[PDB]
């Protein structure tokens, strides 16, 4: 069990870590099947955990690693943690491509404003003027990419974060939770201190698609809400379970897929290859 | 040994025509080695095959029979033609960078061929009008040249149906049609690959396209005989970075995962390769060597990429590298590569020249056939430490879902946690490197090398050309290197020990194989035969250059 | 007379400034310094230390053994107690602390110190370590930084400064020109100019080298050893230029771009170079692995570009904050398809500065990428450098961009100043795509000829350095060179390879010809330099001294390995 | 393909740009220089060309798979810098270029039909002229936003951006298929302009024109850099 946590005193990650552990306990998932896949950075050092498996990746590549794990063994429950530099700079391509695919997994973004572990350079979420580059809009990009469950949360409201994380896992398809995490060591602005309100408050807020005719209308409401910043919403901006996951699209093609997954197939018995090649070779006889 | 070429414009049934000819001639009982040459598109292509009594593993620059329907093909090939030249009569009076050089080197070209080639004009346009009311040049065509061979039309009608004659008069075991892509595809399927990810790239897409077409797979049991239905997941990644990273992800699960790329692509996978090496992950990359650098010659071949793949990646880590020489080996090596990946818990690069990918041949079943599985040091469960310190460097391998484990690209302790501890680093780095030393004692040197006759040192596709040069002329020991890491240094050195001429043959400017040979043995080669023009080695051209090396003592022969 | 100083501390707690103050003041009094920072891939909480050598004579390295340990906490004591030889300054207010108490220390380290101390055997407290120190002749000095903190970092360095017996008026200046001494000065008593000199680390030497060398476009992705090079360049991006024949000053800008990834970074710089600008990037192992595709295109289209490659611990993420010499064969043969690359490696801070300029000149003359290897030790080590007449070689500048010549080098025009075609696909003299066999053979040849020409025009003697002279040769490159030159001042021929491509074949054969012992010394496992030497010369090294533990070579440890090779033997000595 | 290329020549001619300062960058004439780059990397190359010599006019031509597949990380990164150049896009699921371009934003975003070539040509003239990073998605039911009641995609006051973004995004979900300009916001400064504000000499003596060398002698002066390092 021993492994020491070297986050700075005060770091939004302590919160993400806590919400995520709690998310899994409460959800009654077999921890034997949980795998947390993380990119590079401060955020990448989770775990740090409870006996969960952890795959610490390459910078920007978590989503590609996570997709291979998931399609080989769809029983697993794959969570991805990455930094802002990670998922939206160097890994932005993997980020957009993943929404085309709709794999059942959770992507959790550590919205830091900075390259923390590399000594504080502006991340792709830092606004110009804080810095010569604009910030991207994570939630809007996810919706465009896109991306069948989307949400924002705050690392200093573990309660709310834990419930986002839970419904993201329950969600069948690719979820994104964008988490605002302060960095007392390198983000002088966006302290905490630094405003937040919850969408779930608003009188008639309904982010779930019930029928496919209300797709565009739910998108448009999610984009409007993604534009507020300065004096900041939080919660589930959009959700749509009518879109089939990638694993459902493999079945509509390969019925035996979900019954006999790649991770369970026995290619060998006592070092003897079990796969039948004979029609492949027969179709090529002279 | 006869040498046949058909040529013309792309998408003009010249490929199906070639297919049929080759089916016909092969089902009679002859052997074929075929290969196609083409530009990146309209443009001109041709198919060159050699027809022979015994196994044939090469082509020739020179052409015995040339089938041609336009002026372009005559112009392209007339200089190489030796015996017969079938041509369209309708193009007899057609005028013309390749073109500039041909302006001094159609009538004029036949003028040249006469002085000395038998010259068969054909009323192609006329023959086709006589099929009416009853792209047909192609069939006669293959018919004229087929009766030339003096084989019974019964076999060539067979071939046409599973997809003129008398214009001219006659002049002259279980087996499989395999190209390199197909042979690898079928190796991987048989070898247990249940996850292939890839990005489309010229020589390598065909392999994954075949695997996806045959993803619906059937597995038996030797005991009960109970057959079970399986599925190979094939993902087209967003890029080559995604491709390796998916494969590596999938391998942590226990599945045999692979990918296939070519040069541009391999350069993008170097980061992933390093993670797999750091984390002791089995994964194989099929590396199709094509003309480089950079984009280079996408439709052409080379042997330019050897030291790079052996030494790719920015620290030190074990990787196994394996090089196929013909179509049968391509099928064997795909399976050997998987097993090696799993036994030594490390990435394996399977090198395959582009020449072998697209070229095809008639392969006799006894290849073979005996192929087993080795899953290495693998546990079901599940206190377990992924990277347990072990004498042979190979830690017992549990899979995701079966044990609590931690993987990381940072240096790590036995748990897989991050450590910058001086003693752990020394021990843990050594452990990964030991596995290569263990592979060097445990893989017999004689398996990493193939020896014919009894010095020419080579690897890959020129090996088959050099074997075909061990009947014609009274010529050497032929040494094919098959595994470059761990390199068979003691055996290669011993084999280099008692001779006057040591020649190296390879498709590189730098003669990389000499560089490697020298690095591990200290011994130098006496001569070198090189080529880097994007074209395979040819039987005749290489014969003549070998004479230059042996007669005139020429140190570095370049094949233009 | 060389003196070993160490100050330790938790990452984030003061430090840096404590070592840079002490270091400045000792240097201002005309003494020479070589200082090195050892720290974790961490921002706060882990143990860092600064090792400095003090000397009357130029110095190029550090030792395992310490003569003065300054410690303010308890971790420092445990981390180093074994290596102290003379004085150990400690905080008395943490004399009671157990090993089990110390949360920061990697558990694997904590065990070793626990037993040690149990065998021996003392308490497994700080006291226990301090008490071990005493029975190995270490003079303890208790300190009450707490008592002083309320009766009023600096106190630690001030004590150790008094131990030297130097003038307090440098410490002061050192403390004034940067931002107590009255008290701490008087608790223990003493126990022990010529030319301009500059403080440089490898990053700053390269950055200043690039600014002076004409670099006006630099792209980078943040990565630990090399984001400091850019940043420094960005901070001084507004630069002045003056020619003699008019005298007129003219102000310019170095565009520094923080790219989205390393692919982008190399691709922007290549893009910049077509314009005629001198362009460069800076990266380390993970980033270089991503740049290989870009290097290929630059090789193919004969684009000058320099990549400064800092070598950190690998493979993969590896040891982000630690050094190695692991990356030699890889950069030399990086890329598919064969193309000229020039590869250069600095062995000290001054050479870092000069090679950066030389690399720019070679890029431009042979119209090809140039990789400049700098170990991460050089980047984080710093030293007092004396005056170490340096020119520009813009090569063959002025239409067919890839016109054939016998030396392989086509006259170069820039975008805007001529109509040009560039492509990654094989191409003819105009830069258009050409699969033609004769063009192919000729064009591939022409690129490759450039390197044969470099092989002739660069004398072999400028591609190496030679020190000492004897019957027992040592071959090395990079930072251990400095360590071995310091060893030559107290009781062999030392050859330092500088350029590995084109490699100085014949000079190395020649120089190996009459010896009993040939020893490679390098921070890697495979002994990569020996493999290169054997590749080019056919000859073998007799012995190796190797180290792959993330730490630089140290003066005392490497001296004990030499003896153990030379007097004694053993083929292969692994440093601990 | 033949038509898209043609429409680029004619917009260049019609805006009166000097052909010796036009670079066309693409993935995998007259006297226009062409740079055939690597797969999915044209934008990074273009960025480098443009920032060394801002007097050049840099057009990026790419395929749907080139940008937005392999290049999708360069695509969104470019939207953060706002470099004055133009990206022409020659058009499992599929992505929405317009929405992704606005979300990553991308300060001129448009759609043309491959013929109307007239309309495309006027879009290309708008893009070039536009100060910042323009994208034209080109398609190879259709109607022109240009011909609606009060369709004004141009932001002219800081308070309009939200309303302009919301309308662009709505129109990008229509599939009636809109073509034209969805969004233009020139209140966001160019990357070059952002360099100027910190390094004022940049535009009037550009990195490509700086003489770093006179007859072999390095003309840069480092003495003040070396003085701050003195012991
Ligand atoms: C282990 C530490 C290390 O080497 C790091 S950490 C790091 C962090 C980037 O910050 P982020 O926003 O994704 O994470 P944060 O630290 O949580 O802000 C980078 C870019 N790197 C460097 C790096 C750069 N490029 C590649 C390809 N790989 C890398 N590891
Ligand atoms: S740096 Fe910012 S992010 Fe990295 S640990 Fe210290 S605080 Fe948390
Ligand atoms: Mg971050």
């Amino acid at each position: 069990t021993p492994q020491w946590n070297d986050w700075c005193p005060g770091c939004g990650n302590f919160g993400i870590l806590n919400a995520e552990q709690q998310a899994i306990v409460e959800l009654g998932v077999d921890t034997k099947n949980v795998v947390v896949v993380s990119g590079i950075g401060c955020s990448g050092k989770i775990p740090h955990f409870t006996p969960i498996s952890g795959v610490h990746t390459l910078h920007g590549r978590a989503i590609a690693f996570a997709t291979g794990i998931k399609l080989s063994n769809p029983d697993l429950v794959v969570i991805v943690n990455g930094g802002d530099g990670d998922l939206l700079g160097i890994g932005a391509g993997h980020f957009v491509a993943a929404g085309r695919r709709n794999v059942d997994m959770v992507v959790i973004l550590h919205d830091n404003g900075v390259y923390g572990l590399t000594k504080g350079q502006a991340s792709p979420t830092l606004k110009r003027g804080e810095n010569i580059n604009d910030a991207v809009n994570p939630i809007a990009l996810a919706i465009s990419s896109g991306y069948t469950f989307v949400a924002r949360g705050y690392a200093y409201d573990v309660k709310h974060l834990k419930e986002l994380i839970k419904s993201a896992i329950k969600h069948k398809g690719l979820a994104l939770i964008d988490v605002l995490q302060p960095c007392p060591t390198y983000n002088d602005i966006n302290t905490k201190e630094w405003r937040i309100y919850k969408l779930d408050t608003l009188p008639d807020w309904d982010p779930v698609v019930k029928k496919p005719e209300e797709v565009n209308e739910k998108i448009k409401r999610a984009i409007d809400k993604s534009l507020e910043w300065g004096d900041i919403p939080i919660g589930i901006f959009y959700q749509n379970e009518l879109v089939p996951s990638y694993e459902e699209r493999i079945k509509a093609n390969s019925p035996a897929y979900l019954d006999y997954t790649p991770a369970k197939q026995l290619i060998e018995k006592e070092g003897k290859l079990t796969t039948i090649i004979d029609p492949l070779l027969k179709e090529r006889e002279v | 040994r006869l040498s046949w070429v058909i040529g013309g414009a792309q998408g003009t049934g010249i490929d199906t025509a070639a297919n049929i000819f080759g089916n016909a001639v092969a089902s009679a009982g002859y052997y074929i080695y075929g290969n196609r040459e083409y530009y990146s598109n309209g443009r001109h292509s041709y198919f060159s095959l050699t027809i022979s009594d015994k196994r044939v593993r090469s082509n020739t620059q020179k052409i015995d029979i040339l089938v041609s329907f336009d002026a372009e093909t005559v112009f392209q090939h007339f200089y190489d033609v030796k015996d017969i030249l079938i041509y369209n009569k309708a193009v007899e009076t057609t005028k013309i960078e390749l073109a500039e050089r041909i302006k001094d080197f159609v009538k004029g070209a036949l003028e040249y061929a006469s002085k000395n080639v038998t010259l068969i004009p054909v009323n192609y346009d006329e023959i086709a009008k006589k099929v009416a009311d009853e792209r047909v040049k192609n069939i006669v065509g293959i018919t004229i040249s087929y009766k030339l061979l003096g084989l019974d039309v019964n076999y060539l009608i067979e071939a046409i149906n599973s997809t003129s004659y008398d214009i001219v008069e006659s002049r002259y075991r279980r087996r499989f049609w395999l190209d390199g892509n197909t042979a690898v595809a079928i190796g991987k399927i048989y070898g247990g690959v249940r996850f292939q990810s890839y990005y489309p790239i010229t020589p390598a897409s065909d392999e994954s396209v075949y695997i996806e077409a045959h993803q619906d797979v059937l597995m038996e049991d030797p005991i009960t005989g109970d057959k079970k239905k399986g599925t190979i997941v094939v993902v087209q990644a967003e890029d080559e970075l995604a491709a390796i990273n998916m494969a590596i992800g999938a391998a942590l699960t226990g599945v045999r995962a692979a990918t296939a790329t070519s040069g541009p692509g391999f350069s993008l996978m170097v980061e992933g390769l390093g993670w797999a090496g750091m984390n002791e992950v089995p994964v194989v990359i099929t590396y199709y060597i094509r003309g480089g650098p950079s984009t280079g010659l996408p439709t052409r071949t080379a042997q330019s990429d050897l030291i790079f793949p052996i030494f790719a990646g920015h620290g030190e880590f074990p990787k196994i590298v394996l090089a196929s020489g013909d179509h049968a080996e391509a099928f064997k090596d795909a399976i050997w590569a998987l097993n090696l990946a799993e036994k030594y818990q490390t990435p394996v690069i399977h090198l395959v020249e582009k020449t072998l990918a697209n070229s095809y041949s008639t392969i006799p079943y006894e290849e073979l056939e005996k192929l087993k599985a080795e899953r290495g040091k693998i546990v079901e469960s599940g206190s377990y430490k992924r990277f347990k310190f072990t004498e042979d460097g190979i830690s017992p391998r549990a899979f995701l879902g079966k044990a609590t484990m931690y993987y990381t690209g940072d240096e790590h302790n036995e748990e897989g946690h991050i450590s910058e501890d001086v003693v752990n680093r020394t021990m843990m780095y050594e452990k990964r490197m030991k596995k290569l030393e263990v592979a060097d004692k445990e893989i017999p040197e004689e398996s990493r090398v193939k020896i014919y006759g009894d010095l020419i040192i080579t690897w890959g596709s020129p090996t088959g050309v050099l074997r075909d040069i061990l009947e014609e002329s009274n010529f050497f020991t032929l040494l094919q290197i098959r595994m470059f890491s761990p390199f068979p240094k003691n055996l290669v050195s011993k084999l280099m020990e008692g001779r006057d001429k040591i020649i190296t043959v390879e498709g590189n400017y730098l003669a990389q194989t000499s560089l490697l040979v020298k690095m591990y043995t200290g011994k130098d080669v006496t001569n070198s035969i090189l080529k880097w023009n994007g074209r395979p080695f040819l039987r005749d051209e290489l014969e003549e250059a070998l004479i230059k090396v042996i007669k005139d003592g020429e140190k570095r022969v370049v094949l233009n």
